[PDB]
């Protein structure tokens, strides 16, 4: 799964994929499914 | 002399060397039939969007 393939059919997966990698405890997580915009959530998960 | 070539998401930019990997394993019988021939060539092309 590279970004250079465009094998990445759901990017939303792609985002969550990412930040599923973060070492953030749960409630981060939980916060973060509640986010519903997309800057938000790509902004919040590259803090993370 | 040869029917066009499945790019499948893979730029090949002008003097740079890349490599194609398609899944698909009829692209190789195109390239085991150029064997026996002098001179073995292939174009690169390009597809949109």
């Amino acid at each position: 799964m590279q970004a250079g393939q465009r094998v990445v059919d759901n990017p939303i997966y792609l985002s969550d994929m990412g930040a599923a990698l973060t070492g953030a405890e749960s409630h981060e997580l939980q916060d973060v499914l509640e986010e519903t915009n997309i800057p938000k959530r790509l902004y919040k998960a590259l803090s993370l | 002399h040869l029917p066009l070539i499945a790019i499948t998401r893979n730029p090949v930019f002008p003097r740079f060397i890349k490599i194609i990997e398609v899944k698909n394993k009829k692209l190789v019988e195109l390239l085991r039939r150029k064997v026996r021939l002098a001179q073995p060539y292939v174009g690169v092309f390009l597809k949109r969007d």
